């Protein structure tokens, strides 16, 4: 088991990273939302992605 | 070491404003594609380097065409 | 520049100019046969 | 004394005409080396993309694209206002095949390579200060004041584009 | 106006480090010729004041704002001479042209 | 070189050898105190700008960020 | 996307790399990363390190016949090599990567790190950050969404799974252990020197700390004597 | 008697005369070397 | 003794005054400096080639096997960087005080600036990165905007139709020169100066205070020289890339470029000027004057008081200009794109009106509060 | 102008003996030499690479492919050989003349002369023919005959067992760097 999947589920766990989340679901939702849009998400994506992983290093690497 | 010292010749070009025979180094050329190829080649000359009226571009060209290795056919095939 | 204003000072540039555009002149043709430009 | 200055003057122009002799050599010692401007060949294939492929070659130290047009490319090309162009020259000006265009990857601006599929015209675009070509290689924004340059590719058949 | 005067005053602070005005007028030629028509006395003050202020300046440090030298105090010495010059300079510029 | 360098009279120059003063007066104590004076007089008149820099810098990186900020509803 | 922070261990001030992971890396750059990067400018020699010392690196060095040899006419791949031998090449001609990589070309991972701004995090972003491409995504040709690649089209192949390897140190082989084991290798072999340097640094702290206050001292001295020296004016 | 008045006293118009001269001396220089040597050596 | 003559009328008996602070020490860490980069371009040269074919090869060589090699390149790289921050606070020094009324020691210095800049490009293309490449090529057709004779100058340069070995080859010897090219010059400068004496932050006549200087200004020289050690060898040792950009340890891509490709930091505005100006030649011109200004500054004296140590209006205008030269040196980093054009284009106005306009209007003004005037 | 006084000083109105013969010239030529030495030194070094793979093949790229490339090398060589006929004349005018009792002149002169022998020692090697090679070889064996520490100097300048490549290199950074220390 990649520690990295348990960390990066954790992070997500977090609060934080769960309202993060929350952003990223309902935009990834929102990319589903509409088709002739361009709703793309890459920001959104991006957005919870930066904030999850920056706790993912914040506990991370003593895992690793 | 004991060389019979070469018997110094008298050259179209030994004098100190006397220039080359160029239909002597053409002909010179000529030896040695045929003969001494076998066993010399002018590494440092190149077909362009044969510029001059002993031997006109396109021909030299042609000369160009004759050789044909490790140009390189494949990069890839090597 | 306030000094530079003056009628004899004008007066020795006249009598000058002609020199001047000798040398710049020189200099011109200098720079044709210096470069052959093309 | 126009005996003694006349040796004078024609000493200088002796030395004049041997100074810049001398100065002469020099200066074309930098010039091109004979050897790699003795450079000038090239050799490709028109046969080498499906569609939509930019292909440079390398050419005199010198990016010898040769992108793809795919019809969908050549009709926003020919759609471009040529006038309304930075540089008047419509697509077709610059290739003489619509499905094939051939370009010198040297951004108009400073000389970098324009990296292609970049670009908000579309086709390239040039990371250095933002110039973005069309798929004709004009520029269409940037600091990019002409377009990318067209090689003599002067194709003689299909088969064999020479872009000299 | 007289007001922003004293500000700057204060501001230049070159009366902090105990100069007058005149003290700090840059030594242009002109300024020179004043300087040396000074009656030695004041060329002599200048030079004492002059020095002080290289040395508090050396140190960082400021003479006791008292000692500063008072907008009202600060006089000037060297501007009535250096107009002559100035003039001298004027006259002879003319005469050139 | 020194001599001939200017007329100055009468100004009297005491000084002390340098083993006979204390070695290294206190800096931070003494110095400080009125380096702080020195900064905060001049930095009255410095920082101001760089007050406004900081300012142009922080305001034009996040315009810029919501410059690239793509609006779902833009071509919605 | 700014890859955010990350605790390298090395990374810290006075400390420095751990070969044991840098060891493990190049096991991961030996056993997947080599079949299509080469480490040309490492040689065995340079591989030396607590990692590898040159007794292990000449295993290694031994390990491979791969143009480490030529023959009579020094073409193909003709024997194998020694401690002086240079890292294999995955390809013997930037042709054959093209060739063996969708036509893109895999980089000789050297300098790799140093190259990428924020290498370190970029390497492990990149080889462990394929996330989801949510849309518009129309990946061409052998390529890998990630929004750490620049294009999210990566094309470098992600090489690493759970167990993609198995280190012989037996250390869980888990796809980020393995990223970043091989990340330290990769870093290590950027600066062969990392080590080496931070040690100078801290003498050149220690130094700086004991004579920066002494030539202060000197100098203060001698600028006392103007420092304390008292003028007076006493026009007659 | 007259050059000197005219162009070799005057210290501009001397460089003026040497320029001028120097730009028409060099072509022919060449010229008669290079046909010299072309004379010297037939061939 | 007639060589120990000019040594002691240099350094030793030379009468300097007594209260000029650190920042005169500035010059004095140039001159160091420039020791320490050419000495340290020697050994670079040394184990390097100016082969396109060797020269990325044998100084990675130098950072992995060269012995100390590592050392020795990251010192000349950031005593290159450590080169130009020395410079700035010099040709500040220099603006703040009224320094620039020793115009003939301005003169040599004006010049010495474009010397050090070209350097920098010199030992910058040197590498043969993709960086290296992609910068040079940028540069290099930054001549062609003459309006005439610039495709040829440009072609000159190169010594082909764009840079390849034969620019790399050629570059090298001015980078080799140039170094010993500005030492020179600078040789000039300290004779230009003697003439006249070092300048004082009173701006006043200090010839009623001078001290030697080797026993008051020698020590403040070595202390100076330690602490520019110390910053410098924090730089190498402690952070090695900070300032440099990764492209760097790219072989350069005859073929690719770097996506975001800029100039380095010490340059960084000057191309910013550049790319304000919308005309390419228009650029390349204020991209010179940026430099030139300077020059030009001994001209626009307009007040009676040569610092600016009594004058707090202008300092107020000289500290604006150093805030808008470090808003673009941030901007040319900025890449092309909405706010950073327009911030790039008043900057560079900004920058113009404070030179040419404003401080010698405010000059004018505090000669009137002084009743001058 | 203090610029202009120094070579004023030095080259205009400086007093100068009305009797002395051609002989006083060389010295000027010498300098005349160096720098002549010196600019085609530097139109060697923009296409000269010191690799023992290449030097050879650099050098005669030099004489065939670049424009004029033969005149600035044979025009180097026999520079040098005229810098050594201009020094020898200098010297024997010094000794024939009695001009040795400007002695700290001459004891500067007898240094430039040790820097220029060394310089061009090293330039004959740079070519990496077969003669440099051998004469390398020979005169850095010479060293070796120093009585204790000779075989530890003869192997640093080597910077190996035998001349190498290690040399080659060290030895055009020297060749390079020496003639601005004559020049001092
Ligand atoms: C060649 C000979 C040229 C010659 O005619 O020599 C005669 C000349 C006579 O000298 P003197 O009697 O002083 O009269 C000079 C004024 N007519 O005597 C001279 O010309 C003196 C020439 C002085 C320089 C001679 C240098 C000869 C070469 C010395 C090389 C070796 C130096 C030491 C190396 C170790
Ligand atoms: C049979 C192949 C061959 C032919 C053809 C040939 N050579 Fe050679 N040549 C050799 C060989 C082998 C050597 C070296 C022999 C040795 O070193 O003992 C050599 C050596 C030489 C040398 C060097 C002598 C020395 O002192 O090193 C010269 C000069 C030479 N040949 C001239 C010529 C000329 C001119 C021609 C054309 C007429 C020619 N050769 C044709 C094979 C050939
Ligand atoms: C079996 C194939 C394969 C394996 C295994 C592989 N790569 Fe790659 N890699 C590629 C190909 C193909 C490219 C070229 C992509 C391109 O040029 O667009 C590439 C390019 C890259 C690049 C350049 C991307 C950039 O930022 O410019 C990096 C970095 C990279 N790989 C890292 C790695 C690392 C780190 C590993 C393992 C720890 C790895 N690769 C293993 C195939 C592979
Ligand atoms: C005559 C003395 C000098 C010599 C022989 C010299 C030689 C070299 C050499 C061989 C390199 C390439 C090695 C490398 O990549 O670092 C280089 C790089 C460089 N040099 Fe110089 N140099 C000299 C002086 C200078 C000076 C005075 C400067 C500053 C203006 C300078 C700035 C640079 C820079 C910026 C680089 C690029 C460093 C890098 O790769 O990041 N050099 N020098
Ligand atoms: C090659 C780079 C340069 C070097 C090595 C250099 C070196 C020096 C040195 C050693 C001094 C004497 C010490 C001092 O005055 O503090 C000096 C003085 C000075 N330099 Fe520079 N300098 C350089 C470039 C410049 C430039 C570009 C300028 C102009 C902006 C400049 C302006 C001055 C001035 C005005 C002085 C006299 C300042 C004073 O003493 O009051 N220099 N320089
Ligand atoms: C700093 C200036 C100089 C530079 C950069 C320089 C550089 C070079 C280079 C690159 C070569 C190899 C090319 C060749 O084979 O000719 C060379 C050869 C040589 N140099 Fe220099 N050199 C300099 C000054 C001198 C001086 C002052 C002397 C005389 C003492 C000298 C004597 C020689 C000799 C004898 C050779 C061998 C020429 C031959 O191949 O026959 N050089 N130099
Ligand atoms: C006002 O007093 C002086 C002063 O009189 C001098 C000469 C210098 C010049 C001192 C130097 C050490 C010169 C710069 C150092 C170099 C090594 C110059 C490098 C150039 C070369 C050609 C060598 C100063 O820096 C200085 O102010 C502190
Ligand atoms: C009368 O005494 C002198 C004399 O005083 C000088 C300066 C020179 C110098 C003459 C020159 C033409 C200068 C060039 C000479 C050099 C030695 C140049 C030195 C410079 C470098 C080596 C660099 C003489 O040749 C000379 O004798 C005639």
């Amino acid at each position: 088991v990649d520690p990295l999947t348990t960390v990066r589920e954790h992070c997500e766990q977090l609060e934080k990273c769960v309202k993060a989340r929350e952003r990223l679901e309902l935009c990834d939702n929102r990319v589903s939302s509409r088709s002739q849009t361009e709703e793309d998400c890459t920001e959104e994506l991006f957005d919870f992605l930066h904030a999850r992983d920056h706790c993912v290093a914040h506990k991370l690497f003593k895992n690793l | 070491d004991l060389e019979l010292h070469p018997p110094s010749y008298p050259w179209s070009h030994r004098g100190l404003l006397s220039s080359l025979d160029h239909t002597s180094i053409r002909r010179g050329f000529q030896v040695y594609k045929q003969v001494c190829s076998s066993c010399h080649s002018m590494d440092y000359v190149a077909y362009r380097h044969l510029v001059g009226v002993c031997y006109t571009e396109e021909e030299a060209k042609a000369l160009a065409e004759e050789v044909e290795v490790q140009d390189g056919p494949n990069d890839d095939g090597e | 520049l306030s000094r530079f204003l003056g009628p004899r000072y004008r007066e020795l540039a006249r009598n000058w100019i002609p020199t001047a555009g000798m040398w710049g002149t020189v200099g011109a043709v200098g720079l044709v046969w210096a470069t052959d430009w093309r | 004394k126009g005996f003694s200055y006349l040796v004078t003057a024609t000493t200088t122009v002796g030395v004049a005409y041997a100074a810049k002799n001398v100065v002469s050599q020099f200066v074309s010692s930098m010039s091109a080396s004979a050897d790699v401007l003795a450079m000038s060949k090239i050799e490709i294939k028109l046969s080498d993309i499906p569609e939509g492929k930019n292909m440079a070659f390398k050419w005199r130290g010198k990016p010898l694209f040769v992108r793809h047009r795919t019809k969908k490319e050549i009709d926003q090309e020919a759609a471009v206002e040529v006038s309304q162009l930075r540089d008047p020259q419509h697509d077709l000006d610059r290739v003489k095949k619509p499905e094939w265009v051939i370009l010198i990857g040297v951004c108009t601006h400073l000389g970098c390579v324009p990296i292609a599929n970049a670009g908000d015209f579309g086709g390239y675009y040039c990371p250095c200060h933002g110039s973005h070509y069309d798929a004709s290689g004009r520029i269409r924004k940037g600091p990019a004041p002409l377009n990318l340059e067209v090689p003599a590719y002067e194709f003689t058949s299909d088969d064999v584009v020479v872009v000299g | 106006l007289d007001g922003f005067r004293k500000w700057y005053y204060n501001a230049a602070g070159f009366n902090k480090l105990g100069l007058m005005r005149d003290d700090t007028l840059h030594e242009t030629e002109d300024v020179k010729e004043a300087i040396r028509r000074l009656p030695e006395d004041l060329y002599n003050d200048r030079m004492f004041r002059i020095k002080r202020a290289l040395d508090l300046t050396m140190r960082h440090q400021i003479l006791p704002k008292d000692q500063w030298t008072k907008y009202e105090e600060d006089k000037f010495y060297l501007e009535p001479y250096l107009k002559e010059v100035i003039r001298e300079r004027k006259e002879r510029e003319e005469w050139a042209k | 070189e020194f001599g001939n360098l200017a007329r100055i009279r009468h100004v009297i120059s005491y000084s002390l050898s340098p083993f006979e003063q204390r070695a290294f007066p206190s800096y931070f104590s003494k110095g400080i105190p009125n380096v702080l004076r020195r900064t905060r007089e001049r930095i009255l008149r410095v920082a101001p700008p760089f007050v406004v820099v900081y300012l142009i810098y922080t305001w034009g990186n996040q315009e810029f960020e919501q410059s690239k900020r793509k609006n779902p509803a833009m071509y919605e | 996307l700014h890859p955010p922070s990350y605790p390298w261990s090395h990374r810290g001030l006075l400390s420095s790399l751990d070969h044991t992971s840098i060891r493990r890396g190049f096991q991961v750059y030996k056993q997947v990363c080599s079949s299509c990067h080469s480490m040309d400018y490492v040689a065995y020699r340079h591989l030396v390190g607590v990692c590898y010392t040159e007794e292990e690196a000449k295993a290694l060095a031994e390990e491979v016949e791969v143009q480490d040899g030529p023959n009579d006419d020094g073409e193909m791949f003709m024997r194998p090599g020694k401690l002086s031998d240079y890292f294999p090449k995955p390809y013997p001609n930037p042709e054959a990567a093209r060739a063996a990589n969708n036509g893109a070309l895999p980089p000789d991972l050297s300098y790799i790190v140093r190259a990428r701004h924020g290498g370190e995090d970029y390497v492990f972003s990149l080889l462990t950050g394929y996330c989801e491409p949510p849309t518009g995504v129309s990946l061409r040709e052998g390529l890998y969404f990630n929004p750490y690649f620049p294009g999210q089209a990566i094309g470098m192949a992600p090489p690493i799974y759970t167990e993609v390897l198995e280190y012989d140190d037996g250390t869980p082989a888990t796809m980020s252990q393995v990223a970043k084991d091989v990340a330290t290798f990769l870093r290590w072999a950027s600066e062969p020197e990392h080590d080496h340097r931070k040690r100078m640094g801290l003498k050149m702290l220690l130094m700086m700390g004991l004579l920066l206050p002494l030539t202060y001292a000197m100098k203060r001295h001698k600028w006392s004597v103007l420092k304390s020296r008292k003028l007076a004016y006493r026009p007659p | 008697s007259r050059l000197y008045s005219l162009l070799f006293r005057r210290t501009s118009t001397f460089a003026l005369t040497i320029a001028v001269g120097a730009l028409f001396f060099e072509r022919a220089f060449d010229q008669g070397a290079d046909a010299i040597y072309e004379h010297i050596n037939e061939g | 003794h007639p060589l120990f003559k000019i040594i002691n009328h240099s350094f030793i008996d030379l009468p300097a005054p007594s209260n000029i602070s650190s920042w005169w020490n500035f010059g004095s860490l140039l001159g160091v400096c420039l020791m320490v980069q050419i000495i340290t371009g020697l050994f670079l040269a040394m184990h390097y080639t100016s082969d396109t074919m060797t020269a990325f090869s044998s100084v990675t060589h130098i950072c992995r096997d060269v012995n100390y090699g590592w050392l020795i390149r990251y010192m000349h790289a950031n005593g290159a960087s450590m080169f130009f921050i020395c410079l700035f606070l010099h040709v500040g020094r220099g603006l703040y005080y009224g320094s620039y009324t020793f115009m003939e020691t301005w003169n040599i210095g004006v010049l010495l600036l474009f010397a050090v800049m070209a350097t920098a490009f010199m030992g910058y293309v040197l590498p043969w990165g993709q960086m290296s490449f992609w910068g040079a090529t940028v540069i290099t057709n930054l001549l062609s905007a003459i309006p005439y004779i610039g495709t040829t100058l440009v072609e000159w340069i190169w010594g082909g139709f764009s840079v390849d070995k034969a620019t790399l080859t050629r570059f090298f010897a001015f980078h080799f020169i140039l170094p010993f090219i500005i030492a020179a010059l600078a040789i000039v400068h300290l004779l230009f100066l003697h003439e006249t004496g070092s300048n004082n932050p009173t701006g006043l006549n200090s010839d009623a205070d001078k001290i030697p200087f080797h026993p008051y200004y020698t020590i403040k020289d070595i202390l100076g020289i330690l602490i520019m050690f110390l910053i410098l060898m924090t730089l190498v040792l402690f952070f090695p890339d900070m300032l440099g950009d990764p492209d760097n340890y790219m072989p350069a891509n005859p073929l690719n470029t770097p996506p975001h490709i800029k100039p380095e930091w010490y340059f960084l505005f000057a191309y910013a000027i550049l790319r304000s100006i919308p005309n390419k030649l228009g650029g390349v011109l204020a991209l010179i004057l940026s430099i030139l200004i300077l020059a030009l500054m001994p001209f626009l004296h307009t007040s009676k008081q040569r610092s600016l140590m009594f004058r707090p209006i202008t300092q107020i205008l000289y500290w604006i200009l150093v805030a808008n030269l470090l808003i673009l040196t941030w901007i040319g980093g900025q890449p092309v794109e909405h706010p950073f054009i327009i911030i790039g284009q008043l900057a560079s106005i900004s920058y113009f009106s404070i030179i040419l306009i404003l401080m010698p209007i405010s000059g004018i003004i505090e000669d009137k509060m002084l009743k001058l005037y």
